[PDB]
RNA sequence: GGAUGCGAUCAUACCAGCACUAACGCACCGGAUCCCAUCAGAACUCCGAAGUUAAGCGUGCUUGGGCGAGAGUAGUACUAGGAUGGGUGACCCCCUGGGAAGUCCUCGUGUUGCAUCCCU
RNA sequence: AGCUCAACGAGAACAGAAAUCUCGUGUGGAACAGAAGGGUAAAAGCUCGUUUGAUUCUGAUUUCCAGUACGAAUACGAACC
RNA sequence: CAAAGGGUGUUGGUCGAUUAAGACAGCAGC
RNA sequence: UCAGGAUAGCUGGAGCUCGCGUGCGAGUUCUAUCGGGUAAAGCCAAUGAUUAGAGGCCUCGGGGCCUCGACCUAUUCUCAAACUUUAAAUAGGUAGGACGGCGCGGCUGCUUUGUUGAGCCGCGCCACGGAAUCAAGAGCUCCAAGUGGGCCA
């Protein structure tokens, strides 16, 4: 199962980073990878670079 | 209370002559019945082969005949005549019934008589369509059939 | 004696095939007199 | 003879009781559960102490009875024979097997245990306030008797009832108390108004 | 067969709800079953004749063909790496009609509508529903507040309603 | 000695109650089922059942058809009004059923708007009969649904039945049934079966008890007799009957159930009465 | 506002006790020639309309039982995922999530379709 | 088609714990060939009436499962009852 | 690998009792 | 038949049919809906097991009017893989359009009292793609190897 979600994340490698909208679907999918991955809400500044 | 529909009457007369075994005694039983109420008996088949008894199980060990309207009545003052208009105070049930029994009645058979005690409407809990229960109020009680024993025949209840 | 063990992974390596579907369904085991009149009614149909 | 207990110590099994399907069960050693004046009112015995399990264990029915045997001997002698009441609180209904190969191992009915869980009562003993010390001193030594870790908890419920002891009180004093030998009965306000007496009719509930 | 009888292990699954028992409701036999339509398989113990296997038990399928008395179901079945689309054949009394579809048809013409007052305003827009998205920011009004702190531990506490 | 009670707190809370028309003794819940189960490659084709009821002094028919939301009554047809057409007495015998029977099957064609291409029997002989179909339209087809009573021969259900047949409805039956059939000729005897559609046997009955029990009669037949019918007089009224039908055919009084304060304000009365007793 | 016929939902509709009901009904009820029916015209069947609302049916009531709903039990029991977490072990805390059930307490005691008729 | 079972309560010569008969309560606590489970109350149980669908002709489906056979079962079609 | 059970070894904590109206130890004649 | 073989699965090779984001695909979630009887719970609910007193003490037996036990009522301790009213978590099934919808006509030997239904057909009109995320793409066929002792958490 994580294994599958994370193909769906765009995460098929160790640090691999990728955005993320947030909604009820795409949360509860997060939630079930947790200890796989982390995650935040990234600043303007984080983003340009 | 004093309402017409609540007067009691007798709704059957039952005399059951279980004799305990088939053969000549129970063909003489039953002819004994007929010709004391004028209809053919019901022959009556043990449950249980009882050895003690000795009667065995789907074997006509007794019969007996129902008897309604004015043969009951003239058939139930002949027993309570030969019973001297007396009854035992527990040979009322509580439903509303009352029974003794004869000793001395082809040969003698000793018969057993059952009488039941109603009033007009138990149709209701005996009708097919829409059965119904009679009413708590309505029902013959033990003191009921009682009263009507001792005003239909001024009998006696002797307690003992 | 038995096990299950591996047989998913088995399954999956190119399953889960889902069957093909198409418009149109075989007709084999419908009702026989609902099936006649309908091809009655193609035949004489204008 | 009988294995030492620890063999059979740890709940590996799904329950087993004597039925139908298992036959030929041992009697458990412990028959009685109740000793001392059991007869007391519930106004009689407030205080109350309870020895509670701190394992998840089997305790086999055998060290039961040496518990309550143990306890109710220095009860007896430290308060009194008509001072006390023992309950045990746990009854073994699982039956123990024993293979006396390994071909059809499925082992015949030894004896019987009971399941314990963490927090579960084992011995409960009311008595009067002036008696704490000899029942707290009583279950001590039938802690010795048990396999595993015990605790002796002071209840603050009155005797073997439900309520506290405060509320006890403050019931039995509105007369909303009916004792029934050991056991209190509250009343309500629920219940055909005539089955109830003059002076144990209330508009509200006991709260 | 091959160790195991047509309803082994179907005591609580075919067994009837507590205290449902005896005269099946007519309304059961007053349902219409069309080509199409989706049903839910859900066997009556009671009745003994056209019940499917304790598989087809609690799944949805798709109505494929209908007789007097049962109604031909397509139920999917996985075996192995594939998926087998299994007609059977059922007594009506051991089918539901399903509301798996329910808010379909009755999407389809809202979403018909509004896309039609849009086009007439030339304005192009989507009638795709969305899941719950992030909240926006909002102002609470304050109030009294009520402290909150851990609770001193009791031992005679750790038991339903204390020792 | 004191008995253990029968009806527990545990014998209620197993107890399943039946169909409420089950248990007040009015439905037959098995009959029923077959009655309106219909084949499931028909769809919406409505079974309509011809339901015939006796009351102790009314005959209840109707043509039904069996819903989700409950029954749809199609048409009804009344004893109790017969009168409007010219029967005055014996509104639950033999002939009425079959004046009853006649009149449901002319208001329904009516409705169908069918009535001029089925006309029924034009020849009542007492023989069975059975509408032909006409060239451009079967006949109205119903099921006789007779109900918890007993199906026996010369029963009234049947002379209603016969009605509906004359009237000319295909209702798919027998001639076992029908009054004046015999068990050992198994054959049916028209003659006896058209004594009792015009009421041959009730005015048999009226002779009888003139010749032997004239003190009977005049009880036993008051109504008759209050509106100047006699026995060779019946047959007549029920032709003419027949024709007839084929020419056209809140103040409250129970208490209301106490509001909440009502009923707690009594209860605080017997409280405090019963606390201020002894 | 109700009754009756056929119903739907199948206890908020059941069970027990008590009380009450205008009109039309529904009943009880009268009879046993005919159809039919039995040991038995009790039932079933047929014919009838003198009597009675006594019962049934209907409605109301009960600090009634049951049933239904809520609150509470309780973020408790249990549980998915995580840890080079604790502990000799038995077991358990914490982290990311889901989350019950008796007792006790409060409230409720049917709703409704078609047709006919009464209140009119 | 009609009927309702186990059990209990209160009654009746011989008759009693237990023969037969009467009333009342009775959600199945009975019965349904056999193991167990499930199912069933104007019935699937009990008693009677009439009977042979325990029939003829294929094909389809389910269970087993390789989606082979056999056994068993189910839903139709065309006949005769 | 280690247990039940123990320590006036030592370090924290919890409840209770006593004490400038004189406790505790020793000393003195309660 | 049990140290084997065949069979299906897993694997390779050969391709073929298409497709280039408008994908109709997914060991994922979301929304809607359906099935369940394990964990826990329950006995103060059926069935079974089981501790103690209390009241009533009518009626049955036991012994010596007394008296113990049976009985009845309301309570009470503790339980169940082959008990259960109730009842999770996790997992299971289905659905979320172009194979949609509507309108007007037509066909039938099936169906209806009924051009009443049922399915199908023709014509016309409408259909911003009708949850999220991803889609190193999707489908189809042929021939064949190895394997059919497993082991660990
Ligand atoms: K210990
Ligand atoms: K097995
Ligand atoms: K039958
Ligand atoms: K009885
Ligand atoms: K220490
Ligand atoms: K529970
Ligand atoms: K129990
Ligand atoms: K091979
Ligand atoms: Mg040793
Ligand atoms: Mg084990
Ligand atoms: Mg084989
Ligand atoms: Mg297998
Ligand atoms: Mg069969
Ligand atoms: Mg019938
Ligand atoms: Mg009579
Ligand atoms: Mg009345
Ligand atoms: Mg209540
Ligand atoms: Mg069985
Ligand atoms: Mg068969
Ligand atoms: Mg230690
Ligand atoms: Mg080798
Ligand atoms: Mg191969
Ligand atoms: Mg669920
Ligand atoms: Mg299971
Ligand atoms: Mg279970
Ligand atoms: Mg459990
Ligand atoms: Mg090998
Ligand atoms: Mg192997």
């Amino acid at each position: 199962q994580t294994k599958k979600i994370l193909q769906l994340l765009r995460l098929r490698q160790i640090f691999n980073g990728v955005f993320l909208k947030v909604n009820k679907a795409t949360v509860n999918m997060l939630h079930r990878v947790e200890p796989y991955v982390t995650y935040g809400y990234p600043n303007l500044k984080s983003i340009k670079e | 209370l004093s309402n017409p529909m609540r007067d009691i009457k007798v709704q059957k007369l039952v005399l059951n002559i279980s004799v305990g075994e088939s053969g000549d005694r129970l063909t003489r039983a039953a002819k004994v019945l007929e010709q004391l109420s004028g209809q053919s008996p019901v022959f009556s088949k043990a449950r249980y082969t009882v050895r003690s008894f000795g009667i065995r199980r789907n074997e006509k060990i007794a019969c007996y005949v129902t008897v309604r309207g004015e043969k009951a009545m003239q058939l139930l003052e002949s027993g309570l005549k030969v019973k001297e208009y007396e009854l035992l105070r527990r040979n009322f049930s509580e439903t509303g019934c009352f029974g003794f029994g004869i000793q001395e009645h082809t040969g003698i058979y000793g018969m057993d008589f059952y009488v039941v005690l109603e009033r007009p409407g138990y149709r209701v809990a005996r009708r097919r369509r829409c059965k119904s229960r009679v009413g708590i109020q309505h029902r013959v009680t033990k003191e009921d059939s009682m009263k009507w024993f001792q005003v239909k025949y001024e009998g006696v209840i002797l307690n003992k | 004696n038995h096990t299950a063990h591996n047989q998913s992974y088995k399954a999956h390596r190119n399953g889960i095939k889902k069957p093909k579907s198409h418009r149109h369904s075989s007709t084999k085991g419908m009702d026989p007199k609902f099936l006649r009149n309908q091809r009655y009614a193609r035949k004489h149909n204008k | 003879g009988r294995r030492p207990a620890r063999c059979y110590r740890q709940i590996k099994n799904k329950p087993y009781p004597k039925s139908r399907f298992c036959r030929g069960v041992p009697d458990p050693k412990i028959r009685i559960y109740d000793v001392g004046m059991k007869k007391k009112g519930v106004d009689e015995f407030p205080f109350c102490v309870h020895l509670v399990s701190w394992e998840k264990e089997n305790v086999s029915s055998e060290a039961l009875e040496a518990a309550r045997i143990a306890c109710n001997k220095y009860m007896t002698k430290s308060a009194g024979k008509d001072a006390f009441h023992l309950r045990v609180r746990v009854h073994p209904f699982h039956v123990l097997r024993i293979n006396k190969g390994m071909r059809g191992a499925f082992g015949k009915p030894q004896g019987v245990c009971a399941r314990v869980a963490i927090g579960q009562v084992l011995l409960s003993v009311r008595c009067k306030d002036g008696n704490a010390n000899h029942a707290q001193e009583a279950l001590r030594r039938a802690k010795f008797k048990f396999p595993g870790r015990q605790k002796i908890i002071v209840s603050r419920k009155w005797g073997f009832t439900k309520f506290s002891r405060t509320d006890y009180l403050k019931y039995k004093s509105e007369n909303r108390i009916v004792p029934d030998g050991v056991n209190a009965k509250l009343l309500g306000c629920h219940g055909r108004l005539a089955a109830r007496q003059p002076g144990r009719a209330f508009l509200e509930a006991a709260n | 067969p091959a160790g195991h009888g047509l309803r082994s292990r179907t005591r609580d699954s075919f067994s009837r709800a507590f205290r449902k028992k005896g005269t099946i409701a007519l309304s059961t036999y007053l349902r219409i079953f069309k080509i199409g339509d989706y049903v839910d398989i859900k066997v009556n113990g009671a009745i003994h004749k056209g019940m499917p296997h304790k598989f087809y038990h609690g799944r949805t399928g798709r109505v494929w063909n209908v007789t007097k008395r049962a109604v031909g179901v397509e139920v999917n079945k996985q075996v192995r790496n594939k998926i087998l689309r299994k007609r059977i054949h059922v007594r009506i009394e051991h089918v539901q009609q399903s509301r798996c579809t329910e808010e379909v048809r009755e999407r389809i013409k809202k979403n018909d509508q509004l896309k039609a007052d849009a086009k007439a305003r030339g304005e192009v827009i989507s009638t795709k529903r969305q899941p719950l998205g992030p909240k926006p920011g909002f102002m609470v009004e304050g109030a009294t507040l009520e402290t909150v702190t851990p609770i001193p531990y009791d031992v005679v506490n750790d038991l339903k309603g204390g020792y | 000695a004191f008995i253990k009670v029968q009806k527990t707190r545990a014998y209620f809370k197993r107890f399943q109650v039946k169909f409420k028309r089950r248990r007040e003794g009015k439905t037959d819940y098995r009959a029923r089922n077959r009655l309106i189960n219909q084949d499931k490659n028909k769809y919406n084709t409505p079974k309509y059942r011809f339901v015939v009821r006796f009351t102790n002094k009314d005959i209840i028919a109707q043509i039904v058809s069996a819903s989700i939301a409950g029954d749809m009554i199609l048409a009804s047809a009344y004893a109790n009004e017969l009168p409007h057409y010219g029967l005055e007495v014996g509104l639950t015998n033999y002939a009425a059923a079959y004046c009853t029977g006649l009149l449901l099957a002319r208001r329904v064609l009516k409705k169908l708007e069918m009535d001029e291409e089925y006309e029924g029997n034009l020849e009542v002989n007492g023989e069975d009969y059975s509408v032909e179909p006409a060239e451009s339209r079967r006949p109205f087809r119903a099921l006789l649904d007779v109900g918890l009573l007993r199906t026996t021969t010369g029963n009234r259900v049947f002379g209603a039945l016969k009605g509906a047949l004359d009237g000319g409805l295909d209702i798919p039956h027998s001639e076992k049934r029908f009054a004046g059939f015999s068990k050992d000729s198994k054959q049916l005897d028209a003659d006896v079966h058209r004594k009792y559609i015009y009421g041959g046997h009730v005015a048999t009955y009226m002779q009888t008890l003139i010749e032997d029990e004239p003190e009977k009669y005049q009880t036993h037949f008051s109504q008759y007799i209050k509106k100047g019918f006699e026995a060779d007089g019946l047959e007549e009224m029920y032709k003419k009957v027949h024709a007839a039908i084929r020419a056209d055919p809140h103040k409250r009084y129970n208490l209301k159930k106490l509001t909440y304060e009502e009923r707690k304000a009594k209860l605080i009365e017997r409280l405090n009465a019963l606390n201020s007793a002894a």
